């Protein structure tokens, strides 16, 4: 096993005199996947600039000037490659997955987008009303709105608080320009990463990137990556009630450390211990995760999940559950209680499993090519380099009970959390109450 | 009556901050004191009147009494 980790192929990385960092992992695999992961997002958007990164993602495929729509797609389809991607708050990417026999072809394609997007003013005015609809859809996904609102209040006033999607008013008025104003501003090599995994031979990649990414940095600026304005965490709540809904969602959380921080490990292990439930499972007998157990015994929630969504310099360590208009309270109580237990009297026998549970997701986090690239894509971008499963291993193969306690308490005990809840929540008690739920009557 | 069975409430977004992230003190001299007066002056003309009226009826009543006690220099001029 440990030998399995060790025998795992190191990841190659080397940047350009340009700025791009080119890394990737090699295997036997005929197939592969490759992508450019920009340090771009919504967080990087303004009050009138909010949306672009998206409105963008949405035209990032409809063509380039070199090869308009019908052709790009036709060139992509025709070769059997899958060009997919996203755009978060501090992370955007565009990956393709071909047969490795296309590294140089995929790579070019990549470059031709991140650099030259048609942005056909006529293509835009359509994607405009497309998003405005696609947004109206994102909307009844209470499973999400509940998170944005969480951000909305959790980081109220700052850049994170703005949703990756952006207000309707902006998407209704973004200019042919503003998009380009976004592209040319953030889409730069120093903040972009060319990563891939499959059967590829690094050098061949390099040269192709080093070949299609003929970027040239004059000024000292161009070679420098701006650090972002710190976002003020604001223990508070935001309630979008509506007893008209099947059920209510609740999401509460404390400020997260930020990728960098070594504790995100022990912390990650934390979330391992209470994990998540979801009525389909098969376990009123579940592992320690009482939140799970108790969730069953007393039919607390339809589903609950723990999360340590983190960013560059901040984060959101919490939990989110969905429950009938009626059992909302008992749930919080039982749940929030767990946090306490967690960082007041957690045991070794517990952390033991936690770890292994993480070590399982730790591994399965890297299941295939696309996913591997993700980490590489990410790793570098947010951490600085690539964290080997051999490393993560030790990182979290050395977290003892007393360490979890010391950690969670450090970020949960008597901290002012941010709660978010849409739906028939008449039953969720005020703040003070869920607030004094942060300290255990030890 | 308990919680969760009170009212059919739709579309009410409320935002409130932890007490530790805000200040209880509050904003006296800005909104604070102002509203206080906004009220002394609002009901003063609705509360005080009757009390004032009593007062009079009290004083009047007392003085008069204290008077009906003193002799009429002319209950016997002879």
């Amino acid at each position: 096993y440990a030998q399995a980790l060790q025998s795992v192929p190191e990841t190659q990385v080397s940047q350009l005199d340009n700025g791009v960092r080119v890394a990737s992992e090699q295997s036997s695999q005929p197939t592969c996947t490759v992508g450019v992961w920009i340090d771009a997002g919504s967080r990087y958007e303004s009050e009138k600039n909010n949306g672009a990164g998206y409105f963008l993602e949405h035209l990032a495929f409809k063509g380039t000037k070199n090869r308009p729509q019908n052709a790009l797609e036709k060139e992509v389809e025709s070769m059997g490659a899958h060009l997919n991607a996203y755009s978060s708050r501090e992370h955007t990417a565009y990956y393709i997955k071909a047969l490795s026999k296309d590294v140089p072809k995929a790579v070019e394609l990549l470059a031709d987008i991140v650099q030259n997007c048609s942005l056909e003013d006529s293509q835009i005015e359509k994607e405009r009303d497309v998003i405005v609809r696609e947004l109206q859809e994102n909307d009844t996904s209470m499973r999400e709105v509940v998170f944005n609102y969480l951000h909305a209040t959790a980081f109220q006033g700052t850049g994170l608080a703005q949703s990756v999607e952006g207000p309707s008013e902006n998407i209704r008025k973004l200019s042919r320009a503003d998009l380009t104003e976004y592209l040319s501003t953030h889409y730069t090599a120093p903040r972009m990463v060319l990563a891939a995994a499959g059967g590829v031979e690094h050098q061949q990649l390099l040269e192709l990137a080093q070949k299609h990414f003929g970027g040239v940095p004059f000024t000292y600026d161009d070679d420098a990556v701006p650090t972002l304005s710190k976002c003020r965490f604001t223990g508070s709540q935001i309630r979008h009630r509506e007893d008209g809904l099947p059920l209510a969602h609740v999401a509460i959380a404390v400020e997260g450390p930020g990728w960098a921080h070594p504790d995100l490990v022990a912390l990650q292990v934390a979330n391992a211990i209470i994990g998540h439930y979801d009525r389909t499972y098969g376990g009123g007998l579940h592992s320690s995760s009482p939140l799970a157990s108790i969730a069953v015994t007393n039919k607390l929630c339809q589903s609950f999940q723990t999360f340590s969504i983190c960013y560059s310099e901040t984060g959101l360590f919490g939990f989110y559950f969905v429950c009938d208009r009626m059992s909302i309270d008992d749930m919080m109580f039982v749940l929030q209680g767990q946090w306490m237990r967690l960082c007041t009297s957690i045991s070794e026998s517990e952390v033991l499993r936690g770890k292994n549970f993480l070590r399982n997701a730790l591994v399965s986090h890297l299941d295939g090519t696309t996913p591997v690239c993700e980490d590489i894509g990410r790793e570098l971008l947010t951490y600085g380099r690539r964290i080997p499963l051999e490393e993560w291993e030790e990182r979290l193969a050395e977290v003892d009970a007393r360490m979890v306690r010391e950690v969670c308490s450090k970020y949960i005990y008597d901290q002012c959390p941010a709660v978010a809840g849409p739906g028939p929540i008449e039953q969720l008690p005020d703040y003070n109450r869920i607030r004094s739920g942060m300290f255990w009557l030890r | 009556r308990q919680f969760g069975h009170l009212t059919r409430v739709r579309h009410l977004i409320t935002y409130s901050l932890s007490p530790f992230e805000q200040r209880p003190f509050p904003h006296y001299f800005s909104k604070g004191v102002p509203n206080v007066w906004r009220r002394l002056r609002a009901c003063i003309l609705r509360v005080a009147p009757p009390f004032l009226a009593f007062y009079l009826l009290y004083t009047w009543g007392t003085q008069e009494f204290e008077k009906s006690k003193r002799k009429n220099p002319a209950a016997y001029v002879n």
